[PDB]
């Protein structure tokens, strides 16, 4: 007994708010001894005892005793959690929602314990957040007060951000492209990344980048038919979610996510080509709404006419979701926590480099209307190096594009550049 | 003109005179500027009255002759004439009865309102899904032309319209409702 | 429409969490038309735009908006108590679990209307308190 004290304080404070009234005053009594037994230190005092007439609601009082425990004990965190969830799934309805209210205060103790020496403690965090991960797939009807306690709070921790964000993705992995299991992980990145939007969007754009960059390795016909294609696709669903109010950091992000919108336009299933449509109409309303920087009175005047360019007819065409109606409804599934998607139709549209030009061009104009205000800007440097990098580089399905790219964008070019330009098509 | 095809009863050859009349009415709506009126408004509002009599629902069920769909393209032949005479039609009540004009105005609205809610529970698809998509559409164009005229005597009866059960009804009356603030 | 813009309000926050692509976009940009129109102070900016891609987790977004009204626009708490209770009964199971999240901010400013001058706005406070008891009552899950 003396090796389980976070097993048993569970046990006396689900029970405390039952509704057996023979067994609330049962349950007083164990927590009685649990704090003499082990010293610790709580708010009260309390006084074994039998015939007391405990209330029904008792419920702020169950959250006093855990907020108090777990604020000066943090040593139970661990053993105490892991029963916690482990009584969640058993209890009735109307017990799981106590359950979340004495459990939140919990979470913010594993700042230590994420990294502590890697003595093994490491391997269980990250195994509290798998099965933190199965209850909200599950629980749907108390899908939005999960988001605002559980995720919302635990992704305010700044040292803890890096490894919840890890398991995001390989449980996104096992499901699929279209599975519920990486459906969900997506909308749940909204409620993280509210914490901290320098940081989220700085780790989920850091991963797309570098997943791209290594297709070198193993050069493919098409992206589609390459082993890493899973991958990018659902890391392009969590960028698609996190443009909507400016939580992938435009006014610093801006070069790497002009760069990954040219390398996936036009490419996909119907589904994933109005992601790609939705996610620029959302980048470019991000700067028109945005207070870090001070854009002229001329200036916006010229993203606002570009916001309504791009919902034309002719734009639909250029990125391939012609006889779409609207790109929102095909982006977003209603019924996306019940069934796994279902493609079909594979008869996939070809796509022409003289429509990259046109697109390639018209982002351009957008942001050099931004350099004109933002002093000594790197926007355009940062991104003609990113496209230089694989123009010059065997890749059959990332060259072409990096080419009617590297010159749409240059703005000065050498005999040597040209050489190799000559002796690609030699 | 209706008159006479207003009495003229109910038959398979009666119902298709209803009918074109109900087309000669929307397309005499789309060159009123080029005809001479007397008294556009008085005239207006009159056929309304004696139109919205024809829309009626689940009436070829309770017939139970299919050989009588056609009065399910009555319906929706009526409500594109009501769409097309309620653009920009302030209500105006018969002075047959002595009561406060500002009054009788409320009462009218809620005479029409209602009769076209009644008409939009029944085209919901749980309880012909092309014809029921057109009439559900025009029973919510319809509807939406009728407040833009008469905010101040409709906007009350109206809100519960917010809280509707029909997901794609309630994006619509929010869109009506975003261009009446933006008027001056 | 000038003399009712809490009972609108409403209308906007509690469809932006809705489960249709097409309705919290619509829900945006009248959310939008009411900040002008009204000169509502809110922390961020919005601009009405057509096309836009709003996430289904649409949630601690609706709890930052109506969290910032109630501290710095108290005058429309009455009407927009008395809308958000009547909006409470006939939303489903997963959006009732919405409107209390940002109900409660609305909550702490009662304080000034309770002791009105008697103006009748006093009994306006107790009709929502009588409201609140009728939702607990019947609720027994939450």
């Amino acid at each position: 007994p003396k090796d389980v004290p976070g097993t048993l304080l569970n046990i006396a404070l689900l029970n405390l708010g039952s509704s057996d009234p023979s067994l609330r005053s049962a349950a007083y009594n164990l927590l009685c001894a649990l704090t003499c037994t082990f010293n610790l230190k709580i708010e009260g005092q309390l006084l074994e005892t039998s015939g007391l007439c405990i209330p029904a609601n008792n419920t702020l009082f169950i959250v006093s005793i855990s907020k108090t425990l777990a604020a000066n004990e943090p040593h139970l965190t661990l053993e105490f959690l892991e029963e916690c969830i482990s009584g969640f799934s058993k209890s009735s309805i109307e017990l799981k929602h106590l359950c979340l209210e004495y459990m939140t205060p919990w979470l913010s103790n594993l700042v230590r314990f994420c990294k502590h020496n890697d003595d093994a403690k490491r391997q269980r965090v990250t195994a509290i957040l798998d099965k933190l991960i199965t209850m909200t797939i599950n629980e749907k009807q108390m899908y939005p007060s999960i988001q605002a306690k559980i995720w919302g709070s635990l992704g305010q921790i700044t040292d803890l951000l890096d490894v919840v964000l890890d398991s995001f993705i390989k449980t996104s992995a096992t499901g699929g492209l279209g599975s519920i299991k990486a459906e969900v992980m997506a909308d749940t990145a909204v409620a993280l990344a509210s914490g901290n939007v320098k940081l989220v969007s700085s780790k989920v754009i850091g991963r797309m980048c570098k997943i791209i960059d290594k297709t070198c390795l193993s050069p493919t016909p098409t992206l589609e038919q390459h082993l890493m294609w899973d991958d990018i696709a659902i890391l392009a669903r969590y960028m698609l979610m996190l443009s909507f109010n400016n939580s992938l950091d435009v006014a610093a992000h801006l070069p790497y996510l002009f760069h990954v919108v040219t390398f996936l336009v036009a490419t996909g299933p119907l589904s994933l080509r109005a992601s790609t449509h939705g996610l620029v109409i959302n980048i470019i309303h991000s700067l028109c709404t945005c207070s870090q920087l001070h854009f002229s009175e001329e200036t916006k005047q010229v993203l606002r006419l570009s916001l309504t360019e791009f919902s034309l007819p002719k734009f639909y065409l250029l990125f391939g979701i012609s006889k779409v109606k609207s790109a929102a409804v095909i982006a977003f599934r209603s019924s996306y926590r019940d069934r796994s998607f279902s493609p079909g139709s594979y008869e996939r549209e070809t796509f022409a480099l003289t429509s990259l030009e046109t697109v390639t061009e018209a982002l351009l104009e957008i942001m050099e209307a931004c350099m004109r205000d933002i002093p000594t800007c790197k926007w355009l440097d940062q991104w003609t190096e990113l496209a230089q990098r694989f123009a010059f580089q065997y890749n059959p399905s990332l060259q072409p594009r990096a080419l009617v790219v590297f010159g749409c964008i240059s703005k000065r070019v050498s005999h040597g550049q040209i050489k190799q330009i000559i002796r690609i098509l030699s | 003109l209706v008159r006479y095809v207003r009495v003229l009863g109910n038959m398979v050859h009666a119902i298709q005179i209803k009918t074109k009349l109900c087309q000669l009415v929307e397309v005499m709506m789309a060159r009123r500027d080029d005809l001479s009126f007397c008294q556009e408004m008085k005239f207006r509002n009159k056929m309304v009255e004696y139109l919205t009599d024809w829309v009626m629902g689940t009436s070829n069920q309770a017939a139970d002759d299919d050989v009588k769909c056609l009065t399910r393209d009555l319906d929706q032949a009526s409500m594109e004439a009501v769409v097309s005479l309620l653009a920009g039609l302030p209500l105006q009540p018969e002075e047959g009865d002595g009561v406060e004009l500002m009054e009788a105005k409320s009462q009218l609205f809620l005479k029409y309102f209602t009769l076209f809610m009644n008409l939009l529970n029944d085209c919901s698809e749980v309880e012909m899904s092309r014809r029921l998509a057109s009439l559900r559409h025009c029973t919510v164009l319809a509807m939406s032309n009728l407040l833009n005229a008469n905010v101040d005597s409709g906007l009350m009866h109206s809100i519960g319209l917010g809280y509707h059960k029909d997901l794609q009804t309630r994006a619509t009356f929010m869109e009506v409702l975003t261009k009446i603030l933006q008027q001056g």
